[PDB]
């Protein structure tokens, strides 16, 4: 791919993030760093989140992550749990 | 918004022959969205305390650190930097 | 998506049903609208000769079929530039005789819009060197649209035209009746790439294990989808074609489709020359 | 943005003069259709007018039913006051308030509409809260011959002004200008036009008590002037959000207004 | 499974005692259907006994209603010190008690069952070929809680054995259940409850426990033990109560 | 003693008189269940010779008689394995020309059994090595079924075949008919072992062939679980019981 998130590793939208920001009116500038290092954030919390649900959903034999399995996975890790609870 | 393609595509890279449901993915999308306006919010309040408001990289961190908790925190601040640096290269 | 929930919560069934009839009522404005969005369909469909002119002009000066007049030359190639610097600009480089056209035209102005740019990989660059045009044209009786990629004599595939049309619907969603935003997709329809021989990029091979099969612990070599620009022409299945994570595939397929033909086709070269980026 | 830092600035750069000539040819043509898409947002904005009047009648039943004037139909009760709900939650949020007789229509339907779009939420003070609890209705209709529309806001007898209806006016123009051809992105505003509130003594929310200007939704009715007096690029930014404010009210929020209400609809889409 | 209490005897086996035991496993898959088409013909022959039943049970529906009076062979059957008994109580509920004495079925029985369950005038059970299955029939009277004249619970049966487990095979087991739709009244739904949360307070209708939750049965494929449980509950009715209900009426069954 | 005992007492007793009739109509119900039941007994019968193929196809199986088909040979010896575990355990063993078939199936079969292998004892392992079949069958007019443990040519005893048969009783009592659960017991009747010199067992599992017919009806009526677990659970599924598959009563 090229794309601005393919110039950091990411597979989160650097643009998108970027727009949002934006649009929210969080502030009156943005840089371009910011979009990069949220973008970044974000898709480690989803790689994070995603890899405790989906090995619940094999101890679970089940080749599809039910919200049921992120409900176990967000409460047994307890970081997880305080962010999301 | 929906992240729907990009959780998709983290989902395969961490486990290649797993899937997730339509209602999972909403549970994610609110996630990924909530994490935002978290660190948005908090990297606008820093930026209240600055010159013409403007938000770098210098917010978005100090923003993670004081949401995310502890191990969390330094990885996201570890990938954050890293991104940075390759963007800038 | 309900926000205000609570305060629909604490609403009296008396005021409940008062809500619920303006849920109706807007039900009825939605149907109008539908009709309304047939009417600008209409109206760009009696447009496209209009811009087919100039379409077909910078078509034919992209590929060096003429050349470029005194007026068409005292215009300034980006838009806001100093005079001190325009000049600087012109005498940067020498004329080179051997470019005939502006090469890579249509492959640049596809790489610039953020959207489409996620779509493109490397080993599908060569092949949108040979993009001569790209077109799009609307229908009423089928009710939807095409876009033409036309490719020149490639080493790559034998297709002169690789078309890809949206069959879409007008009419509210009985899934959605108050989520009409405008026409919806009912279904995309892609084409056949008369591949050369080891040119498909858009499919690969991977020794993958079937032992997660019956009765059978074993390693095969199984046919996987490649990541290419060209599975544009293939697109996702519709929810009645073949029976999660596809209808969003095919809504980011209509993204595209439509981003190509509000976006890049009508301000090509303002891609090319990079002064607009959307992303959608 | 446009200009130079333009994203294939380089590559322009490196370009022989040959193609830097053939890409202003391109330029010229796209001038020309810039041109034909100003002539199709003219008929945009005519067909606009026409379908004013097939909307006119159900937006008149709203108003009918946010005010009390008419009752619900068998049909209209059999709708789900929230879309995708399961029938057993739709009961339970039937079931889980008793009707009060004494509300008469929906209370604050156009204020907590104005209220969940963002943009105009922002603009919402505590003070005009009250004020526009009394919004009966929000209307908006299009014209040619001055090339604009207007946003009309009727309010119902209310202790804070005399003025049953307060309107916004916008012209604007189709033709792209001449100093940035290729920036054309629509209709632009080229001016609005508020109202004067005959507000009652002491209730003017618009100025403070310090008199001087304060912060209100009703400074909505005071719009930024094109024709200033040289006495202020600021002022075209106001006018440029003004504008924008106007295009949610007009577009957005009316079209789709118990969507708001509802708050399952937000500013995007 | 491989968990096999002789796993280590199955694996020392050489291969060619091994295919030899698949025979015999090939065998036991014929036996296995053997079985299935067994019990098919033990189902039949329940629905050919209903008729033979039929007769005494509308007899019992006829005396517990009131309807016909006992002969003198009835009067000279033991009731379970005969004199005194008998003589204990000068002359002027049968489900509800016979239900509520068996202690599955009372389990499920709360307090607020108790007046809907004294409207029972019959329960009634009947067996299905083609939809293969049975049914349960509780026959209410007019009563204030709802217009249902009977609330009916039917169960679908596989006879078969299932393709997955083939081998697993121990007679007809449940596919689903299928319940019944009350026609509550207005403040009569035992089977639910309010409750409200904190702020006009909001109200909140809740699950509760009843009897009636038998008539809404769990689900088998939307997205289990509850499932076996209702059967269960079912085939205590159906070949336990039904059959025998006077005697858990008097209580002589333990 | 009845638990809704003080509800006949509060009882209006004219209703009772009822209450009696209803306890004449289940006595006739008693008597058509008692119908129903001969009706399965014939058919079980009925499923004998169904199953009859089967079951010798086993016999000649286990004694190496016949040699397993191809279709026989493609089925998984334990299921619920998928094809790594399978090729690995058949991998496990070489064949071996030296056997001839199953070697103590029917041992292993009764001592996986848990009511059976409380029956079995050491000194019984060697006896029992012979069994070459274990049969049942029912009888309508004695009323009940027998079990054959059909053995080879052993230094133990001289029969070639113990026999273990019921008799069943399929009538209600008349004295207190509305006890009747179903079939009941009525007696069991054993065999004479014609053991060789030294080798009379009899705590050993051949007691089963000397019947008994409060402790002494615990006898009898334990005596019928074990008949009812071989001709109803054994027999049926003998190699679930080999592999060891399946552990029931």
């Amino acid at each position: 791919a090229k794309t601005r998130s393919s110039r950091a590793g990411l597979q989160f939208p650097v643009g998108r993030v970027h727009r949002l920001l934006r649009k929210g009116n969080y502030a009156e500038r943005v840089g371009a760093g910011a979009p990069v290092y949220l973008a970044a954030v974000l898709e480690y919390l989803t790689a994070e989140i995603l890899e405790l649900a989906g090995n619940a959903a094999r101890d679970n034999k089940k080749t599809r992550i039910i919200p049921r399995h992120l409900q176990l996975a967000v409460r047994n890790d307890e970081e997880l749990n305080k962010l999301l609870g | 918004e929906s992240y729907a393609i990009y959780v998709y595509k983290v989902l395969k890279q961490v486990h290649p022959d797993t899937g997730i449901s339509s209602k999972a993915m909403s549970i994610m999308n609110s996630f990924v969205n909530d994490v935002f306006e978290r660190i948005a919010g908090e990297a606008s309040r820093l930026a209240h305390y600055n010159k013409r408001s403007t938000i770098t990289s210098r917010e978005i961190q100090t923003a993670v650190r004081l949401l995310l908790p502890g191990e969390l925190a330094k990885h996201a601040v570890s990938e954050g930097t890293k991104a940075v640096t390759k963007y800038t290269s | 998506l309900s926000t205000n929930f609570d305060m629909i919560q604490a609403l009296p069934l008396n005021v409940k049903q008062r809500v619920c009839a303006l849920k109706n009522l807007q039900m009825k404005t939605i149907q109008i609208e539908s009709d309304f969005y047939k009417r600008v369909h209409e109206l760009e469909i009696e447009f496209e000769g209009k811009f087919k002119s100039t379409f077909d002009q910078r078509k034919a000066i992209v590929a060096g079929e003429v050349e470029p007049t005194k007026e068409q030359i005292d215009t300034p190639i980006l838009e806001g530039l100093e005079g001190d610097q325009l000049a600087e600009l012109y005498k940067a480089a020498e004329a080179d005789p051997s470019a005939k056209g502006i090469k890579d035209f249509w492959l640049t102005a596809l790489r610039t819009h953020d959207l489409v740019a996620e779509a493109i990989e490397e080993h599908d660059v060569p092949i949108l060197s040979y993009l001569t045009d790209v077109t799009t044209a609307a229908s009423k009786d089928p009710a939807g649209f095409k876009i033409e990629f036309h490719f020149a004599t490639n080493p790559y595939f034998k297709n002169q035209v690789l078309t890809k049309t949206y069959l879409l619907g007008f009419d509210p969603d009985a899934e959605a009746p108050l989520q009409f935003d405008g026409p919806h997709v009912i279904r995309a329809v892609g084409d056949t790439i008369e591949w050369e021989d080891g040119k498909n990029v858009t499919k690969k091979a991977v020794k993958k294990k079937q032992k997660k099969g019956a009765n059978a612990g074993k390693f095969l070599t199984k046919t996987v989808k490649a990541d290419s620009f060209f599975n544009f022409f293939e697109p996702p299945k519709s929810k009645d074609e073949r029976n999660e994570q596809a209808e969003e595939f095919l809504e980011l397929d209509y993204e595209m489709g439509q981003a190509i033909r509000d976006t890049i086709i009508p301000r090509a070269v303002l891609f090319y020359t990079g002064e607009l980026q959307s992303d959608d």
